[PDB]
């Protein structure tokens, strides 16, 4: 039952695929889609049903070489429950809003047939996540970790007719390639200091870790820290953090079904994913955990800045997507993996909606993207003006102040903002500083593209519709998590600590249990008794960047324009994304391309093949 | 069947010396006739050659199907498996019925092209199966003169300089080989490579000219062996040959350059050097690390510059026989199995990617990068093909690339951990030349009117494909299938380079 679900979409996948000729485009399309629902449908059982005694189902054995052996096998435990659900259900609705979306794409000829391949490569992308959700140990966390990497290849290079794509689908794989770069190797350092890729067996000996020096490149380093530091390169890659951020703006060149699929559940999740089901480790590397604040702070205020003044509908969203990875891996940092996890759970359903609603706005408005030429829209599409606004309500935090009453992103964000205080004075206050950012930009993309007057041409303002039923149902289907995930998971991810220990069935080995917190973790109790100035300061954030939006864009709509002239250096650090892509093409793209012409010409040319040409 | 080596070693060539005697005519009939009784013959010792796969014995450490007959000047004509040369005996059968297939749409001396590439077959499997060192040698420097041929006649524009470079500078490595293994028949008084095998060679310092040559007389006989295998792995920088020779040869004699004849520098590590000279081996491993990680750096760098499709695969695989150094002489079971899959796994993948290039060579008849764009428009088989081995040369997971690359980075890391880092680099590395290729070559939009009239695979071609694509993903998803055989064999080799090491 749980094979069914890992092993069905990848069957789905290559027959629709391979072999849609011999069945069709349509039978392909509902083939994939079907699965994904039987998927979805076990995936809740699996999880409702879930008793908290971990299962390990042996599927076949993939590398055995000596001492080494790793295997094809299932992990269920709370923390891949989780995931299955998360994965399965927002595939199965981007499946089902795909069979609008992509109905008929002005991006091929009629010659030219499309639809049967992007399904199969949205049934193998899931494949792909769920391998890697359910791996017992460490290499087969890698190939789901390459899988979708190579998926998310194949979808945001979709459009291949496109340069733009296949130049951010080349980026994305590279990118990722440099995070893998170094969780390959974490990978080997911790193979050889426990001599196991196993997660059962790696964890009963993290203690002895923490007491162990290894020695790599030029020193001796504590073992805990140095592969905890490696392991988390690969989850910055993923999760597109700061520093090896650049490609997930740039993904949004596919079609738009797939950056729902990216952002909210399958790709930037998994750095996330890998921090916690590593927790055992993280939580005897006292250092690797500080890197952890610092990095995810910063990418939250990174993330949260840049998206302030983009013009493209999809591009600020995509910076909203590094901007909460930023909280979830502050929330891992300060020791609390429920609380990470508890927004990965609520930003998969809220985020998911926002792409699937901005797709429907772009889907009405002939394929424009670019806010500026959206104005009004509130009457002529209200579903998908009212699926946005409950997914603006979740993401920035709407809710009754000091209650545990409010949307999904309410309970998730106000769990990690208290956390963070308890945790890091630094991260707290990027935090909360974010949090006003993230409202500002969020209401900005409401203002901009709901209200005011229609604003650029009018051929298709007037022309705009609702999408139809099979791309409006997702979205309200969606809309239910988003309102309701928050407050009916707050209490077992967050609420009372004697109810998180028995959801994830948590000084003894930390082995048994979905995450693991260290006795001398205190966090999660002082995020409880913060002050009520520390509960409530997301609130006044949030409404502080809330009304500077109304104030923009509502009334005196003149500000934004003369605010930029007024400071015009930092508007173009903003615009131009604080120039990472511009420095990275400075520092490693031309130096590589000119070192191997040198090489090619200097070294194999002109100093060995002119020697042995010379004698 | 007590015969069964000999028959596969010397059936190819057999064929070849009836085909030359007895097949007459030079129309197209004739050379019809010639196609059909190559791949008859490939074919049959392929099948042969399941039999020794299917009866070897893997815990058995020892050599298998043995034959030992008498020979001229005190020589003895032995032949023999053991779990590290088994497979690329297979390997070695394998790509052959694949390489005549591919060369059906030739015209241009098929007879002669049949005959060039039945001969070396039997002399590409007599290297893995040999137990005599100057057998060994025979088989190993005889394979030079087919393939000098095959460049020289059905090469590029280039050919001439391509084929003289490829047997001179290859020569020139095999001789000093050559006087080290006499050195070893006049001390151990034999060359049975079994017996060679546990024999104790020297290895106490002594001066020579101005030098200490630390390891002895192990030093001098590892120095002419590496010399001859580093020339043929290639390593860097002995390595400027092969960008000659593998691109001004013909499709079909690129696919065996680097498929099978690459692997004979690595297996003679594994067969000699190790297994003869354990104290030379430990000592030269610190430099053979640093030139195997400054050649997956260099060569990756070189293939990102290069404006023809064909140079960019060609310098590709020295990169990736970079990983093989790596493994073998970080002397532990991790490295070395690593080792020989990535050696058994790369003959697919190259192989493969040097049929892709013939695709659309045969068809437009350049190979510079900038010459196609856009073929996804007009050729979704092929498309789909080069994406497959495109990502199965960036070791991507799945794949029998990632196996290979993966164990050997591990077992060097074990033992240096800076070379296990810049090796490492190889992924990112990796796939920036093999993505880019991709791209500039398949996709984009077709604007070029030379290319608005271009066909997709035809059926021979993508059957030629199909067996290619089958084992990169068995290998990738079920390696077992490989570490079973070498397993074994592998772990005993491992243990006594150890117990050889000084104290
Ligand atoms: C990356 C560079 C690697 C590096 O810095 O190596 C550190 C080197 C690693 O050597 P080790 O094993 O720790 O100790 C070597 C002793 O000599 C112990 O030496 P030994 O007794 O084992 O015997 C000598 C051993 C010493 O070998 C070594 O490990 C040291 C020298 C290795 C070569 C250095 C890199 C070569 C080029 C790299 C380019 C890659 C692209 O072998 C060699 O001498 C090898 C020589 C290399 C031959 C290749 C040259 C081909 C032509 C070019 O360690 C240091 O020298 C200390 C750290 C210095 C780091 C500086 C790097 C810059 C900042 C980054
Ligand atoms: C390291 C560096 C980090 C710096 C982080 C500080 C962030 C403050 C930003 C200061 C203003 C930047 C600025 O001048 O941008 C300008 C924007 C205005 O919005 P717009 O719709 O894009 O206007 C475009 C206009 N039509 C034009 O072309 O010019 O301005 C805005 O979007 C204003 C948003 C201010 C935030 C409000 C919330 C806090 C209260
Ligand atoms: C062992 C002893 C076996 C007997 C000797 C075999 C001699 C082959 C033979 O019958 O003669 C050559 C044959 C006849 O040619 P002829 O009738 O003169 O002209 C019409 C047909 N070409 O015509 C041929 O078949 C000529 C074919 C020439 C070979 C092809 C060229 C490419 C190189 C082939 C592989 C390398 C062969 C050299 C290996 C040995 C090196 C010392
Ligand atoms: C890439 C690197 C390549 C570097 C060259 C490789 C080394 C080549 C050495 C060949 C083998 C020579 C050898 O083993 O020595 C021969 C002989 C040992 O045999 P011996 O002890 O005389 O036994 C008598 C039998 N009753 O004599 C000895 O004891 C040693 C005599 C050494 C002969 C000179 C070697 C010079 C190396 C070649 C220079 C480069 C060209
Ligand atoms: C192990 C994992 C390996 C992953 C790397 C290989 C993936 C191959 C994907 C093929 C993409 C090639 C580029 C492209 O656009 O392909 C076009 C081709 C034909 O598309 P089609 O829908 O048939 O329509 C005809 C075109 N108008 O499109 C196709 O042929 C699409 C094929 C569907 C595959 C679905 C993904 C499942 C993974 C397949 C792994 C094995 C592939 C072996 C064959 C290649
Ligand atoms: C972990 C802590 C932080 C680490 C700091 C490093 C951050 C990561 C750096 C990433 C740099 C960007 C890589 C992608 C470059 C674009 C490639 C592409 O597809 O563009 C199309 C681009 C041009 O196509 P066009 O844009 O369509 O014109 O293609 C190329 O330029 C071909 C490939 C060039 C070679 C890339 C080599 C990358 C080397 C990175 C080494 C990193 C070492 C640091 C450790
Ligand atoms: C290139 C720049 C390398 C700078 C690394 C400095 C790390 C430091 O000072 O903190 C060590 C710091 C304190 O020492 P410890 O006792 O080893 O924890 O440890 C870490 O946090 C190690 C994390 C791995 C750092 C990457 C090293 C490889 C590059
Ligand atoms: C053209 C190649 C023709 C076949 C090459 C020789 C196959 C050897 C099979 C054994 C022959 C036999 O039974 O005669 C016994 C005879 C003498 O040894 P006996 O087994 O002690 O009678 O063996 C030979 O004639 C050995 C010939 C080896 C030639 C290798 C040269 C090329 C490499
Ligand atoms: C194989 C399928 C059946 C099986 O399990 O085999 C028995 C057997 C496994 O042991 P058994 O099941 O105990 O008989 O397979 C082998 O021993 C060989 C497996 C194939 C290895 C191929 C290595 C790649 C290089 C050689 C060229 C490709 C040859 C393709 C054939
Ligand atoms: C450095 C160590 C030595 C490396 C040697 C690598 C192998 C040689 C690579 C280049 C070969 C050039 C082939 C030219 C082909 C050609 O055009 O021929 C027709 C042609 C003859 O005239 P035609 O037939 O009228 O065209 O060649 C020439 O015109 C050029 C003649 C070049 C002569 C080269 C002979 C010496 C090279 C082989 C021996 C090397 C011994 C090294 C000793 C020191 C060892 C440490
Ligand atoms: C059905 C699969 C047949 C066996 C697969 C291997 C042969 C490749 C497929 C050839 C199909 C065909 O009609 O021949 C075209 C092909 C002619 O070349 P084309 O004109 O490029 O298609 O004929 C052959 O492949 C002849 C050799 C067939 C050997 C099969 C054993
Ligand atoms: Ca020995």
């Amino acid at each position: 039952m749980e094979k069914f679900v890992l092993f069905a979409p990848l069957i789905a996948s290559l027959i629709a695929g391979l072999g849609w000729r011999a069945i069709g485009e349509k039978a392909a399309q509902y083939l994939t889609t079907g699965v994904l629902f039987l998927s979805c449908l076990i995936s809740w059982y699996l999880f409702l049903s879930f008793d908290g005694v971990p299962r390990h189902i042996p599927v076949l054995d993939w590398v055995v070489t000596g001492d080494f052996h790793a295997e094809w096998a299932i992990r269920l435990d709370r923390l891949t429950a989780i995931m299955l659900i998360v994965v399965t259900t927002v595939s199965a609705l981007v499946h089902m809003y795909s069979l609008g979306y992509m109905a008929h794409d002005d991006n091929w000829t009629h010659d030219e047939h499309y639809k049967a391949r992007f399904f199969a490569y949205l049934s193998f992308f899931t494949f792909a996540m769920l391998m890697l959700v359910t791996a017992d140990n460490l290499l087969q966390m890698f190939f789901g970790w390459e899988g979708v990497g190579v998926a998310s290849y194949l979808l945001i290079g979709f459009y291949y007719k496109k340069a733009s794509a296949n130049a951010a689908a080349m980026k994305a794989f590279i990118v990722n390639r440099v995070g893998d770069f170094g969780f390959l190797l974490g990978i080997f350092g911790i193979y050889w200091l426990t001599g196991s890729v196993q997660f059962d067996e790696i964890f009963r000996q993290v203690p002895q870790l923490a007491q162990t020096e290894m020695h790599f490149l030029w020193r001796d380093w504590n073992a805990a820290n140095l592969l905890g530091f490696l392991l988390f390169v690969g989850a910055m890659g993923k999760s597109a953090q700061l520093l090896l951020h650049t490609w997930l703006p740039d993904a949004m060149e596919g079609p738009t079904p797939v950056s729902a699929l990216i952002h909210a559940a399958t790709m930037v999740t998994a750095g996330v994913f890998l921090v916690c089901r590593m927790s055992p480790l993280y939580e005897f590397a006292p250092d690797a955990k500080n890197f952890i604040v610092i990095i995810g702070a910063t990418t939250a205020f990174f993330a949260a800045t840049v998206g302030l003044v983009q013009n493209d509908i999809k591009r600020v969203i995509a910076y909203s997507t590094c901007s909460q990875l930023g909280y979830m891996f502050v929330a891992a940092g300060v020791g609390v993996y429920s609380a990470a996890m508890f927004h990965l759970l609520t930003h998969a359903f809220f985020k998911a909606m926002l792409f699937l609603g901005a797709g429907s706005v772009i889907h009405a408005m002939h394929h424009e993207q670019d806010m500026r030429n959206y104005g009004g829209l509130r009457k002529k599409i209200p579903l998908t003006f009212w699926a946005m606004m409950i997914g603006t309500f979740a993401i920035t935090g709407v809710g009754i102040p000091l209650t545990h009453l409010g949307f999904a992103g309410f309970l998730s964000k106000d769990a990690i903002i208290e956390s963070a205080y308890a945790g890091s004075g630094y991260a707290f206050w990027l935090l909360v500083i974010a949090a006003c950012f993230t409202s500002f930009y969020s209401w900005r993309l409401i203002f901009l593209t709901f209200y005011g007057k229609p604003r650029g041409d009018h051929h298709a303002h007037d022309h705009a519709h609702e999408s139809p039923p099979v791309m409006t149902i997702p979205l309200g289907v969606l809309a239910i998590g988003a309102v309701f995930a928050g407050m009916v998971w707050y209490g077992p991810f967050f609420g009372d600590h004697h109810k998180v220990t028995e959801y994830f069935h948590i000084i003894a080995a930390p082995v048994g249990g979905a995450i693991y917190m260290h006795p001398d973790n205190h966090i999660m109790d002082e995020a409880h008794h913060a002050p009520a100035w520390v509960k409530v300061s997301p609130f006044v954030a949030m409404v502080l960047g809330l009304i500077t939006a109304w104030t923009f864009y509502i009334a005196n709509p003149s500000l934004p324009r003369r605010l930029a002239a007024q400071q015009p250096a930092l508007y173009r650090f903003l615009l131009n994304k604080w120039y990472f892509d511009e420095i990275y093409e400075f520092i490693f793209v031309r130096p590589a391309k000119w070192l191997g012409r040198v090489l090619w010409k200097g070294g194999d040319g002109a100093v060995i093949d002119g020697t042995i040409n010379g004698v | 069947m007590t015969n069964l080596l000999s028959i596969i070693t010397f059936l190819p060539i057999v064929a070849a010396i009836i085909m030359a005697l007895f097949l007459r005519g030079q129309d197209e009939a004739a050379a019809r006739n010639a196609k059909w009784l190559a791949l008859l013959t490939t074919t049959a010792t392929f099948v042969i050659s399941l039999f020794v796969l299917f009866r070897f014995d893997p815990a058995n450490t020892g050599f298998q199907f043995v034959e030992d007959h008498a020979w001229i000047m005190g020589l003895r004509y032995k032949m023999g498996v053991d779990g590290i040369s088994v497979l690329f005996v297979l390997l070695t059968t394998f790509m052959m019925p694949l390489t005549i297939l591919s060369t059906w749409q030739v015209q241009d001396k098929v007879k002669e092209y049949m005959i060039a590439f039945l001969v070396l077959e039997g002399l590409m499997i007599g290297v893995f199966t040999a137990l005599d060192l100057v057998l060994f040698y025979l088989f190993f420097e005889a394979g030079l003169i087919p393939m000098f041929l095959i460049i020289g006649i059905w090469g590029g524009k280039d050919r001439i300089y391509a084929s003289f470079k490829f047997f001179l500078y290859t020569f020139l490595g095999s001789v000093l080989m050559l006087v080290a293994m006499i050195a070893m028949y006049r001390m151990a008084g034999t060359t049975d490579i079994p017996t060679l095998l546990t024999f104790d060679f020297p290895s106490e310092n002594f001066r020579l000219l101005g030098m200490t040559v630390v390891g002895g007389m192990q030093m001098l006989l590892f120095l002419a062996f590496f010399a001859s295998f580093a020339v043929k792995m290639p390593m860097w920088p002995v390595h400027t040959w092969l960008p000659d020779a593998h691109v001004q040869a013909p499709t079909a004699g690129s696919v065996l350059l680097a498929a099978v004849l690459l692997k004979m520098g690595g297996y003679g590590f594994l067969r000699f050097s190790l297994p003869m000279f354990p104290v030379a081996s430990g000592v030269a491993q610190p430099y053979v690390f640093w030139l195997s990680a400054i050649a997956i750096v260099y060569t990756s760098l070189v293939a990102l510059a290069q404006s023809d499709m064909k140079k960019v695969i060609a310098y590709s695989s020295v990169a990736h026989m970079g990983y093989v150094t790596m493994g073998v002489f970080a002397a532990n079971q991790i490295g070395v199995d690593g080792a020989i899959f990535q050696m058994l796994s790369h003959g697919f993948i190259s192989g493969a990617l040097f049929l892709c290039v013939g695709v659309i060579y045969d068809r437009m008849h350049t190979r510079e990068i900038d010459a196609y764009g856009g073929l996804v428009n007009r050729m979704p088989a092929y498309a789909a093909v080069f994406m497959f081995f495109t990502m199965a040369n960036v070791g991507l997971p799945g794949t029998s690339g990632f196996v290979g690359e993966f164990l050997t980075l591990m077992g060097v890391f074990r033992v240096d951990t800076w070379v296990a880092l810049v090796a490492t680099s190889g992924v990112i590395l990796s796939a920036a030349y093999a993505l880019w290729l991709y791209r500039r070559v398949t996709l984009g939009q077709l604007i070029k009117e030379s290319l608005k009239s271009i066909t997709d695979m035809t059926p021979r071609e993508r059957w030629v494909f199909i067996p290619l694509i089958a084992m990169t993903l068995i290998l990738g998803v079920y390696p077992r299938l490989v570490t079973d055989v070498t397993g074994p064999a592998v772990a005993a080799l491992v243990q006594d380079y150890n117990q050889s090491q000084p104290a």
